[PDB]
């Protein structure tokens, strides 16, 4: 049983309204975690649905030189796979390994919708 | 007797529909009147005909529909978080276009910038269409289709970055977590996944056209 | 049922506008009149022949007497012009009301209350009914049942008659 | 007057709505239509 | 005066019908919009992924179009690329080709300029520096 | 064949073209995080 790592964000993984009726993986809902699901049907492995104490996406703090977040997470063996949003770079690439982008994105303009 | 003053007021009521008090004898002067005649009859109907095309059918437009429109035009505002990478890509961009927008939003006063995206969000809500928000396209288009579903997003993407799922450094999962993710990409799973959680979830998945208020013929009236 | 309304000639504009223009007209034959008059040059255009003449520029009926001065005959130009707006506004406003009168299809279809928003629709909350939106696997009742899951007040209702009552008071915005 | 100009313009906006919109309209809509109407003909297969 | 009553609103309010519904045209802005509609034609290469992405798609709207553009005649599908360029260009607005968005976006800047993309992107797919299997070039390469 | 073919028979070291990544492709060689996103995209006779 594999321990994936995972952060509150709407709709990836977000709390069911239910949350104290249910208890284990289907305490939780969104797009993340039927990716979790259709990966480890493909895989084979099983796993629990842990979410990131500190509920931030990793990043290294220069003055201390340490990773937080998810990133840390894994890279200190807490988690064995992330399946959140977290986006590709140079700096996570050199730390972890990704798989292929599971989903395009980039900066965009929000504005009010004319009336 | 067609004088100057005469000549204008006849020419006046002519394009009014209104009448005459006097009407041309000669063969030049029903000419003149005659083709005047024919102008103001076309006219007058272009008018009419084109204001009930615009009272029937509503085309609301965007004033912004890129990212070079926010660039060149000034009075809409526009601005990022500072906790994020967006801010960043801003800074570091070399991009004529994008350097100019840093340039821009550095030097805005009140601050462009909000704390969380939620601000950002709210700020976008009350100002009534003077300040556009740059953020992630995804949490842009989920945004669009929740409550109270009155924004939207402009344009295409500035950059392009992904997501992916991640594993440890040595870790054994890598191929078969890369090849899942591919495969699940080819057959179409992603896709239908990302259709249910945005659009079919979406809280907002040409009619009544109202009598003509005061307020849209007072020029007339002053 | 559609009972049209014995004044409803009046729609395209606005009571505020006819009784604008009522005012407006009363003002532009007294002005005329009085800058017709006081002039001891000349003193046709008294108060009766004043509002006569308004009367049918309005009308677009033309005129027995048209001003001859250049202040009657400004003022008989900026009602013209007022005249040739508001007669203008008020058949391209007919035109609309009676164009999109005739473009409003009606729901006579599933995925046509699916995908609009502006009626609300609700079954028993125990049925078979219910059932079949649950475990339905085409999009237009998937999309129906996720939007009753998120329904609030409640479209669920406890029995028929229920149901019924909510379709007949809510006025064309319950299903 | 006033009625002229009222009736004028029904006509003219009225005019401007049927052109603008095609609305074509089935003669038949259920079978006591077939019934009552003579001008339509009606008929099923030989023997069926 | 009858005919003239009758001619001049005549000519109003077919003016009117003209500016009306050159005023409701909405172009295609997406992929169900061609979907549905049946006035326009479209088609890709006969050998290719866009026609396998569109044979194996579970997608309603891509089941849809595949089940159009098998059941066809004259066949929508073309030969090359030029020729679907070529067929697009020549069709009058009756045909629209399907096709890979950069080839897209680079043909609509070549002369002669009367092409156009419209919409987003029904696929998401990347394109990637490949090297073989266990070579000590990949790490370097990737971060590159 | 082609380029993927000239990588598994070990007659080049890297491949630099638009190549499509897939799951087929993925199995045998190697690739990058995508230099360039795409997709499936409408063309059309523009309106003059
Ligand atoms: C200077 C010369 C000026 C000349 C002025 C004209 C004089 C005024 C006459 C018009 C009154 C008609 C009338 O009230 O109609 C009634 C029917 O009643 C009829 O059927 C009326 C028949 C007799 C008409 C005389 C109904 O009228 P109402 O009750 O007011 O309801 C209408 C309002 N609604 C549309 C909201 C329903
Ligand atoms: C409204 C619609 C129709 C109603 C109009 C009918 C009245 C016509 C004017 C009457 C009139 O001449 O009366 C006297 C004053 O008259 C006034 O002082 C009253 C006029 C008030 C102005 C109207 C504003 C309010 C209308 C609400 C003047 O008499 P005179 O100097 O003989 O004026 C010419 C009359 N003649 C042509 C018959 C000779
Ligand atoms: O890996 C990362 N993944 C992220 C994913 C998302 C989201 F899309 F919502 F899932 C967001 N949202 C941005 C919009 O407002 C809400 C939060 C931020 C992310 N950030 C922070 P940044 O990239 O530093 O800005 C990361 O670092
Ligand atoms: O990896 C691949 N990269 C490709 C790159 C391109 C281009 F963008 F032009 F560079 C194109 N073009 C668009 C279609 O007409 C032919 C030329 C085809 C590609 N194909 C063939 P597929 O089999 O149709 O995907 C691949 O396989
Ligand atoms: C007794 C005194 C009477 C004399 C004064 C009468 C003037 C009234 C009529 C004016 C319009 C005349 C010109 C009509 C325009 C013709 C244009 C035309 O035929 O256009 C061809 C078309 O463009 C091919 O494509
Ligand atoms: C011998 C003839 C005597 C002449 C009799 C004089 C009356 C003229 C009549 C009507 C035109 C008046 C209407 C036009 C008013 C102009 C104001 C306007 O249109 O303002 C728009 C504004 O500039 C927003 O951009
Ligand atoms: C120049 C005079 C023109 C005659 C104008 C007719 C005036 C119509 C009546 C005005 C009073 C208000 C009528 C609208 C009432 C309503 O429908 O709510």
């Amino acid at each position: 049983t594999y321990i994936v790592t995972t952060i509150l964000e709407d709709p990836y993984v977000m709390l069911k309204k239910n949350a104290n009726q249910f208890e284990g993986n289907d305490r939780y809902e969104g797009y993340c975690v039927e990716l979790a699901a259709e990966i480890a049907k493909h895989v084979g492995y099983s796993y629990r649905l842990e979410i990131v104490s500190d509920g931030k996406y990793g990043a290294r703090d220069p003055d201390t030189k340490a990773w937080n977040g998810m990133v840390g997470e894994l890279v200190y063996g807490r988690a064995d796979v992330a399946v959140a949003p977290l986006t590709i770079t140079l700096v996570r690439e050199e730390v972890i390994d990704f798989s292929k982008p599971f989903m395009s994105l980039g900066i965009s303009i929000m504005i009010k919708k004319p009336q | 007797e067609f004088g100057i003053f005469n000549s204008l007021w006849f020419s006046l009521g002519a394009f009014m529909q209104q009448g005459c008090d006097i009407s041309p004898r000669s063969l030049s002067g029903r000419i003149v009147g005659g083709v005047w005649w024919f102008f103001t009859l076309i006219i007058i109907s272009s008018y009419t005909a084109n204001l009930a095309a615009f009272l029937t059918v509503e085309r609301m437009v965007s004033p912004i529909e890129s990212a070079e429109d926010l660039a060149k035009q000034t009075e809409i505002a526009y601005g990022t978080l500072e906790a994020g990478s967006t801010k960043e890509f801003f800074r570091r961009s070399k991009i004529a276009v994008f350097e100019k927008m840093w340039t821009y939003m550095k030097s805005a006063e009140p601050s462009v910038f909000v704390r969380t995206t939620e601000e950002g969000m709210i700020r976008v809500r009350k100002s009534k269409g003077k300040y556009a928000y740059l953020l992630e396209s995804t949490m842009n288009e989920y945004i669009e289709q929740r409550k109270p579903c009155d924004t939207m997003k402009v344009g295409g993407n500035l950059d392009s970055k992904g997501y992916g799922i991640a594993t440890p450094k040595g870790s054994a999962l890598r191929g078969p977590v890369n090849l899942a993710v591919l495969k699940l990409s080819e057959q179409g799973v992603l896709d239908k996944l990302k259709s249910k959680w945005w659009y079919d979830k979406g809280e907002c998945g040409k009619d009544k056209t109202s009598a003509l208020s005061l307020s849209n013929v007072a020029g007339v009236f002053y | 049922k559609s009972k049209p309304g014995v004044f409803s000639f009046l729609d395209p504009l606005a009571y505020e506008i006819w009784m604008c223009i009522v005012f407006a007209y009363i003002g532009v034959s007294v002005v005329l009149f009085l800058v017709s008059r006081f002039s001891p040059y000349e003193w046709e255009f008294g108060i009766f022949n004043s509002l006569w003449f308004s009367l049918g520029a309005f009308m677009q009926q033309g005129c027995d007497i048209s001003p001859r001065s250049l202040s009657g005959r400004i003022v008989g130009g900026v009602w013209w012009f007022f005249t040739l707006i508001i007669i203008s506004s008020y058949t391209a406003n007919l035109a609309a009301f009676l164009t999109v009168e005739r473009m409003v299809s009606p729901i006579e279809s599933a995925e046509d209350l699916a995908k609009q928003t502006e009626i609300a629709y609700g079954t028993l909350e125990a049925g078979s009914t219910k059932e079949f939106f649950r475990r339905s696997k085409i999009a237009v009742f998937e999309k129906m049942w996720t939007y009753m899951k998120s329904a609030e007040p409640s479209v669920f209702v406890r029995t028929t008659e229920e149901g019924m009552i909510r379709v007949r008071k809510s006025k064309g915005k319950y299903a």
